[PDB]
């Protein structure tokens, strides 16, 4: 699933909207406020993740290895390029629901390396 | 009035002397802290 996101239409740029070729059997995507339509290749309209399972590693900055006040340590390495110091810190987040996990990133300047233990 | 007129005698007091303890004790409270303090470490550590 993943999500969904928004196509626009090219001669005016608004929204275009899902709807069926009746004749054709297929999906089109229309736009509203003039004639253009587009073929789908995706079929999949909309989802939904009422679980909210995503990588929060796509969330996480890199840039964050500069704040001072987060504690760091040499005791976990980073793969990419092995060095020995990350900064590590909980989800700073809602909707972790329960979780305290913990999530490192290299502490190496333009390494931002991130990963979860 | 009785027994007022005893404490006469007796006295009754507090000082810094009441709020120390022996220095066993003292030991005993800190080692007591030193664990408690590393346990919840531990519980951390399996939350972390
Ligand atoms: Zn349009
Ligand atoms: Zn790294």
């Amino acid at each position: 699933p993943g999500f969904v996101g928004i196509r626009f239409c090219q001669e005016c740029n608004n929204m275009l909207y899902p709807k069926e070729d009746k004749e054709n059997r297929i999906l089109l995507y229309a736009c509203r406020n003039c004639d253009y339509q587009q073929e789908a290749d995706n079929s999949c309209i909309y989802v939904n993740k009422i679980t909210h399972e995503v990588d929060e590693l796509t969330q996480i900055i890199a840039d964050v290895s500069q704040d001072p006040t987060l504690p760091r340590t040499e005791d976990h390495p980073c793969q990419k390029c092995g060095h020995k110091e990350a900064v590590f810190f909980q989800s700073h987040s809602a909707r972790a629901e329960d979780a305290m996990r913990l999530y490192y990133v290299c502490t190496a300047p333009h390494c931002g390396h991130r990963w979860t233990e | 009035t009785v027994i007022n007129n005893w404490l006469l005698i007796e006295g009754h007091t507090i000082g810094i002397g009441d709020s120390i303890a022996d220095s066993k004790t003292y030991q005993d409270i800190q080692n007591t802290i030193k664990k408690a303090k590393q346990d919840v470490i531990e519980v951390i550590e399996k939350a972390h």
